């Protein structure tokens, strides 16, 4: 999930958008 | 882990910005 | 703009209050 | 919702906890 | 300014990108 | 004006995220 | 690279405060 | 609007930066 | 107090240093 | 890396949230 | 103090409240 | 740059001021 993905590599705003509702 | 705690604080700020009107669930254990 | 600024602080506060539980942020009325 | 409930007057920690999963 | 544009109404991410290098 | 001061803080954070490796100038005056 | 990403967020907030009406230039580049 | 609360949040951050190792005191009174 | 002093007109660094320990 | 400084910034935010009308001191050490 | 107590293991808002006036 | 100077070790206010316009 988001922590595994984005706390070990920088997520772009597009990658973050994947987690929106 | 405090490092992960601090990272997540920034994640949810970024989600707030990106998601806009959609909002978001934050589920850190997923 | 006021609501936008407030919401940023709300999500930070929810993050701390909720911890491992996570939270649901929606601006939906 | 939360904006209506918590941006006009300050929400307590108990009120904020309403939004936890 | 960015202030007059984006502090009086909400700027989209795309509008913000105009101020990037 | 403090209201603008507070807003600008959030603006800079948003530019930081949007602009990525590009970075940005923040120049109030305009 | 996340450590630097998080640090940069705080750096920009600090520059915002310190630089006042001058503004600042944020580059991450070396 | 929660403006004093929001202002205080930014004030504490500013004090943290300005005061360094000394630290600071915050009172909303 | 700091809120009266600094929440309408912007406090400088020097003004803020008044509230250091 | 400035991790302790970054931690303290978030600590003060958390104190701001949880503490009440008498406020707080931040004294890292 | 608070940095030693709270910068490697996460402090709850209860543990943090101990540092309030 | 500022990331090398100021993310490795803490920059003072004065050092940060170097990066103002
Ligand atoms: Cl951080
Ligand atoms: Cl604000
Ligand atoms: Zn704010
Ligand atoms: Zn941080």
């Amino acid at each position: 999930g988001i922590v595994e993905q984005c706390c070990t590599s920088i997520c772009s705003l597009y990658q973050l958008e994947n987690y929106c509702n | 882990f405090v490092n992960q705690h601090l990272c997540g604080s920034h994640l949810v700020e970024a989600l707030y910005l990106v998601c806009g009107e959609r909002g978001f669930f934050y589920t850190p254990k997923t």
